[PDB]
């Protein structure tokens, strides 16, 4: 059952039976090769992802699928924090719900609808087979059933040991099993002593058990426009992206412009950063904080363009607390968070560091 | 048994163990209450001072203030606010002094207002509670004037603004009756009622001589508000009661705090503060030791404790270290509070017993002024 | 008692000096002027700065990383003055340094020490 | 060291606080600050108000006023810190009184308490003491 | 063997046997010299804080000098004037800072220049002599900034007027060997030579790397301007000296302070102002005692004297008293300064005998710091 | 030799004959029975003096001659301060410089010169006698010996324990003989810790032998012009007393101003007060020092007059130091200083106190 609903979305997450024009799976998007995360150029680079139609960019940056799992469902918490949820705005509240959004996204997998997923699942034997030992005869008969169940598949197989399997040095590290160098040392050091540990930390003290390197908050961390990304879009040259207020029953404006706060793991295979893949490189992401910090000019400009950073999307609800920390990071120490950054990347991945490094 | 330091490593302990998370943040201290007492550190005369605001059941530090030169600390009886006026000098000790009064919040600790008082116009002097004072409806701070004569000065708390400088004369303290009128003690024996409007020289009205120029009345007098109850000790330890209630000052029957036989075996009143009143128990509690006529600011090992109405001794009680000020909880079952200046430590004891039940330390270098609310 | 003596952490009571996350703490602990462990007293003002040190916890047997922070606008409390050393390097290796006053990040820019916390953040690795 | 017993004056150590003339000092005597027995330390203000007292001199048994007078402009000096009270008078008789900071007069309006000088001002009897 | 306070008590009370007049007035501090010694209070992080200036010789405290949180004293070795960078609030420890340098008349102490610092730049830290430092010349101070990256502050004395920040590497303190220049050390094991003029990038330059990642380099060096001799201990009681005289670093061979079976033993040096540095002497003074390898800034009760060329120990003094902080007179039969922040005490020995001498007690709440001038 | 000199003094102190008319002599002005002070009303009353001539007034107020003789001879001290000399101005050196002056002053005695005053002593037969036995035969047949041997009696006179003779109760009480009086001992006390003692005392401190009340020293109390006076003097409406500076020798602009600090014995009988006699009462005299202490509108105003004080005749160096005291006298205060004044006069004059 468990075994077997997982084998079965490892069936669906690679199936292109599951796009209009059978062209696009998940995993077309979310790549394994790649920390599941999409590979392929489009008109803003790897900033947003091309949809089935072979047309339709995205807004938004792929996130990997490793380590989503341990997000928790999207909650406010009791200090009025929202917390948790999938999609950059937490717009859906867990793997599930989710999953059968970029089936029928026109700029995604674009089905038209339920009813056309499940004529697809029903063309193959073996997922009648598959559905049917499992949620019982006749399920991909019914479009409701059919394509719920065919997102509590993909949940399951992403909740799977192969999605998130603590191999990465870091983990290697923290069982004793080795050392980090000298540098990533200092970087983690850094790293839990200055402000990313505020945000990129499971916890606020103690220690966690399955750390992935996130609160899973909402933050605006006053992002400008990838305007790349947003002409391959289309959505405007007016329109803002709201981040969390766009989750439907969010209606507090002091959420505008935050949001959630990705897992760090696997971050060095996982470029380009941020929700709409602005910063190609690692270190620029990094660099961005010292925006907030240093009074060097430098600390103004993005330096893979030359130019400043930009005026944030949205200008207001910065985290600014937290952000205006008193204390910039020189390149030494810069460095050193790189490193230990890619001590996050799982064991399977390794080979893709030669490349980013 | 277990004290607070050991209670909070279990609990830490715990919290580590079960995975409990929580986060680090700024503390709210305790809603206020009867057990909550205050403790000015005049510090010898330094330049800043601190208040510490305890939590006498658990005989926990829950707050601190910090303070400027001499400051005046009031507590509104309410809980409602706290305040002070302090005095600050742009470098240190020197320089341009800013004289201000400071209101703050009594759980955040926060400063709600700072009002400015012009012309420096403070009474610079070791710290007497009641010589700044608050008009019984909390809305008008009242501070003494010394330089270059008598006066008193009007800060109205609501608008958060000084409005003026009264004009006294040769008197000193000021008890508060109503939102318009307090009374001060005066150099001719007299207690003075000074009344003021809004505008014009006050409407000033002596009482009788009460006690003779060879009578001496301490700078520490008690004063309940609440009961309109001024109680004066003198240096032999005789105890001049004032009623104020009526709105006029009537004399209660003088009262002696100790025996002719302890008199004459040396025993007086000593220390800062020597004095508490307990309203509700309309009761009496004096610091007294065997001393000299003029080491009367000396600490004290006792507290005698007498019925304001009789004058009967109700409890002697060996403090078990030297104590420089008495107050008293105004609640039920009160606490006393015996602050020793030189142990820098509040004895936190039954004031019923006498006996010791707690102790905070560590209370700055010369702690004098213990202030409660009366809150009941 | 013994100042140069090996410092011995004790897991049962905060306001000593041996408590055994205060194994690099420099100042006062917060506990003693209202606030507690991991919180500041009311109307001062929590860095987000710290530093950090490996204190042994002779609860469990385990080493975790104890991210000192300071809370900040006020005068020094002057209640459970404590300096311990362990494992704490010179101004140059600024996060396991603890003369600096550490209320970076703290609200309204305060800057005078108060206190110290001893919060967790890690098993040390 | 006994604090209550009456206050014996010697005339043989002018930094302890049993020397005769501080019998009504408060606060710190200047002599431990870089003053001297009737002169204030450097970069301090000396007062022209004064609070005085009549001190017994056990060396001539005769009795002095002493008028105490405040150097000022300085945070409290921390050294030689004595209280005494001879003949002292609570406020409202200033003139003997001593928790006054008795700072009136001082240069630039100087208002904090540094320490105290002890000269004499002349012989005495008071009818108080 | 009679005191200054004897003395006194003995010339007050023949001025009143002869009839003999004296106007009562503001004494002028005796002229700056070799054997005055300052000893600054840091005062456990206060918000105010304290300098006693002493005659070593007498051992008499000849003035003080009020201050600010955590300021840094410097001391122009020539007697001509001393200064702080400072640091105040407008509500005690709370409100708007202002980061000031105040220089002081050495003998009447009064300040001649108050210069604000923008921006509030000065690096709060326990205090560290060399991260604020006068120019040779007497003109500049140089002050560390920590915040929001390594920078050093440049002040104009004589123009009384801040200059600007420098921005430096990743490297700390400020060893200054011109009118503009200085060294700094550096994360990376290096020092860092900072060449600066009115507008322009300074120019950087650092040394080899001159010790081991592990090898820890204390935070009170001793550092002689006059000489350019820069003395480093490392925690295990290893001397780096380290030449500037030449304007360029020059590395000298490493002592040892201690020897081999007193390191296997445990001794280790400890305390604050672990090390001084005689210069006409060319002598190296360390604090040290018995201790675990973590309790560093813990007092010691030994000084281990060394000739600082060979290495060869000279001396080994039982002080006999938990010291914290050391530093000598620079002039002929130095005066070896022997701070204890728990006694409060600045206990004076002479330096070739290590015999005590005499003692300056009640120096504030937690003194740390002596500075000397090197007037010869 | 010193009874037989100062009995000369003695003589020549109440001898008109040195006057040009023979109508005055030291003791009209200087009057034995008034502390040595003019008791007799002109122009501007009391406030200054009428000459010989009967129409010529001075523009000071005539002092007392008692304990004049415990004045220093003027001098500069190591702080630079003058003190001591005689006259308001201290423009004497001391009694026996100041002694010829009114002699020979035409608003005075008015004597034309040193022989017209030998020709007077000559006149006398008791004076050929006294003055040849203590300076020799002759002595009257010159001029500059006659008169300088007049001053010396004069002065030698005045140095008597008849002018100083320290029976005030004051001095009683100090000699363990009497008390004061509660009121004069606060008054007493109030003299000595207010800034009155800064000036009207001998000695920083310790304790004087002869206390007169006087550190000796000039001050600039910023006083207004004695209008009536001033009138009356016929110095000139546009005149200024610039006090100290007016001796010669003296070119300190910072002396202008400056009068020297009055002995206060005697000083409830000695009205009106102050260099020019502007105030009549001894509480006006008292009062003053409130205008730079109190912030009150009734310290502006000169309760003689109703009206303000008047702008000081001197505006620099005024003595702000000492007078800004931070510190305002109360009424009490007034009183207690008034009374313990009063017991500053000496025992043969304390009929006049009423
Ligand atoms: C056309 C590219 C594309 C395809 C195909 C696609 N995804 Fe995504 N995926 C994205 C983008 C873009 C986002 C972020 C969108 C947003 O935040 O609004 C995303 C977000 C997610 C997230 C949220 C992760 C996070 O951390 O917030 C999950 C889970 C997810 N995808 C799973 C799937 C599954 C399961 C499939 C197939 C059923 C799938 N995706 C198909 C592009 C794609
Ligand atoms: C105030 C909260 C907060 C702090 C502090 C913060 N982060 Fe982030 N970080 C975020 C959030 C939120 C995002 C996503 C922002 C977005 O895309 O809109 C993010 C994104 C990133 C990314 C891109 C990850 C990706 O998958 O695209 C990196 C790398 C990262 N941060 C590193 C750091 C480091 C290193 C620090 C310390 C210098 C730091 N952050 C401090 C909130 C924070
Ligand atoms: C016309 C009235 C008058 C006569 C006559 C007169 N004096 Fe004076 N006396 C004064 C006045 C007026 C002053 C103050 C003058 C001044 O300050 O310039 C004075 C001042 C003095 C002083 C200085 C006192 C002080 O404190 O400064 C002495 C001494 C003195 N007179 C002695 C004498 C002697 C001796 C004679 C007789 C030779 C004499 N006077 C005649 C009016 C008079
Ligand atoms: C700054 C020094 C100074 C101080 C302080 C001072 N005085 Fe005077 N006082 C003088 C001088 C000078 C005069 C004469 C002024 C003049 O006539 O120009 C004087 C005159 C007087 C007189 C008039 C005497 C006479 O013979 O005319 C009285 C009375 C007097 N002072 C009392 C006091 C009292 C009481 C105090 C204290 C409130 C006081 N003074 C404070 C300097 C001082
Ligand atoms: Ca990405
Ligand atoms: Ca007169
Ligand atoms: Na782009
Ligand atoms: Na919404
Ligand atoms: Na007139
Ligand atoms: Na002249």
């Amino acid at each position: 059952a468990d075994d077997a609903l997982a084998a079965l979305g490892a069936q669906l997450f690679v199936d292109p039976a599951l796009s209009r024009n059978a062209t696009q799976s998940c995993a077309t998007c979310h790549d394994p090769a790649r920390a599941f995360t999409d590979p392929r150029e489009g008109k803003a680079g790897l900033a947003v992802s091309v949809g089935d139609d072979g047309q339709s960019h995205g807004d938004r940056n792929t996130p990997t699928l490793g380590y989503a799992a341990l997000v928790p469902a999207f909650h406010r918490d009791a200090n009025g924090k929202y917390k948790g949820g999938q999609f950059w705005d937490g717009r859906a509240d867990d793997l599930k719900q989710q999953a059968g959004q970029p089936m029928l996204n026109p700029v995604q997998m674009a089905m038209p609808d339920r009813a056309a997923v499940a004529a697809r699942l029903r063309d193959d034997p073996a997922y009648r087979t598959g559905f049917e030992a499992l949620f019982g005869k006749g399920v991909l008969d019914d479009p409701e059933r059919a394509f719920d169940a065919a997102a509590e598949a993909l949940a399951a197989y992403q909740a799977t040991g192969e999605f998130s399997p603590f191999d990465s040095k870091y983990d290697r590290v923290m069982r004793g099993e080795e050392k980090f160098t000298p540098l990533e040392e200092f970087g983690y050091t850094v790293f839990i002593t200055w402000n990313c540990r505020l945000c990129h930390m499971q916890r606020k003290q103690g220690v966690a058990e399955r750390e992935t390197f996130t609160n899973f908050e909402y933050h605006n961390i006053g992002l400008p426009v990838n305007e790349t990304a947003r002409e391959a879009s289309g959505l405007g040259a007016d329109h803002v992206d709201h981040g969390l207020l766009a989750r439907p029953g969010i209606e507090d404006p002091a959420q505008s412009g935050r949001f959630k706060v990705p897992s760090l793991r696997n971050v060095a295979v996982t470029g380009p950063y941020m929700h709409n893949g602005v910063f190609t490189d690692l270190r620029t992401a990094i660099l961005f904080y010292n925006k907030y910090t240093s009074r060097r000019p430098e600390a103004k400009i993005n330096p893979e363009t030359g130019a400043p950073w930009g005026e944030p999307e949205v200008a207001r609800n910065l985290s600014l607390a937290e952000l205006q920390s008193g204390l910039m990071l020189d390149d030494g120490r810069v460095d050193a968070l790189v490193a230990f950054l890619e001590t996050l990347t799982d064991r399977r991945y390794e080979p893709l560091l030669e490349e980013s490094r | 048994q277990e004290t607070q330091g050991q209670a909070a490593a279990r609990a830490a302990a715990a919290d580590l163990a079960a995975g409990q998370d929580d986060e680090p943040r700024i503390l709210e201290a305790p809603a206020p209450d009867a057990r909550r007492v205050y403790v000015n550190d005049p510090a010898h005369f330094a330049a800043v001072t601190q208040q510490f605001v305890i939590d006498g059941e658990a005989g926990r530090v829950i707050g601190m203030i910090d303070g400027g030169f001499l400051p005046n600390p009031v507590v509104a009886d309410d809980g409602s606010f706290i305040a002070h006026a302090s005095t600050v000098f742009s470098r240190i000790a020197r320089g341009e002094r800013t004289d201000y009064v400071e209101v703050f919040d009594p759980v955040t600790l926060l400063p709600t207002a700072d009002i400015e008082l012009p012309d420096a116009p403070r009474f610079l002097v070791g710290t007497y509670p009641w010589m700044t004072s608050l008009t019984p409806d909390g809305k008008t701070l009242l501070f003494y004037q010394f330089s270059p004569a008598p006066a008193v000065g009007v800060v109205d708390l609501e608008g958060k603004a000084f409005k003026r400088m009264l004009d006294v004369p040769d008197c000193y303290h000021i008890f508060p009756t109503a939102p318009d009128t307090f009374f001060m003690h005066c150099r001719d024996g007299s207690l003075a009622k000074v009344a003021f409007g809004t505008e014009g020289t006050p409407e000033i009205t002596h009482t009788e001589v009460f006690h003779p120029e060879d009578e001496f009345l301490i700078n520490h007098p008690a004063y309940s508000q609440k009961a309109g109850r001024l109680v004066w000790p003198t240096y032999t330890g005789k105890i001049h009661q004032i009623d104020l209630s009526s709105g006029d000052a009537k004399f209660l029957p003088a009262v002696e705090a100790l025996t002719e036989a302890e008199r004459a075996d040396g025993w007086r009143p000593g220390g800062w503060q020597q004095v508490a009143y307990h309203r509700a128990l309309d009761r009496i509690y004096l610091l007294v030791d065997q001393r000299d006529e003029w080491r009367h600011k000396t600490a004290s090992r006792f507290v005698v404790v007498l019925d304001a109405k009789t004058g009967e001794r109700l409890a002697k009680f060996e403090m078990g270290h030297e104590i420089d000020s008495i107050n008293v909880s105004q609640d039920e079952k009160p606490l006393l509070y015996a602050l020793s200046t030189g142990d820098k430590t509040l004895y936190i004891h039954d004031a019923e017993s006498g006996e010791e039940l707690r102790s905070v330390n560590q209370l700055g270098h010369g702690p004098q002024v213990i202030t409660t609310a009366d809150m009941g | 008692t013994d100042p140069r003596a090996k410092w011995v952490p004790q897991d049962n009571d905060i306001q000593a000096c041996d408590y055994w996350r205060h194994c690099s703490i420099d100042g006062n602990i917060c506990d003693c002027s209202g606030g507690s462990l991991t919180n500041c007293p009311p109307g001062t003002k929590l860095a987000t700065a710290s530093w950090v040190a490996s204190c042994y916890n002779p609860t469990d047997g385990q080493s975790y990383l104890i991210a000192y922070r300071d809370c900040c606008g006020y005068n020094v409390s002057g209640r459970c003055p404590c300096l311990n050393t362990e494992g704490e390097l010179p101004v140059y290796r600024p996060e396991f340094a603890n003369d600096i006053i550490w209320c970076f990040g703290a609200e309204d820019d305060a800057m005078t020490y108060h206190c110290t916390i001893s919060p967790i953040v890690g098993k040390a690795s």
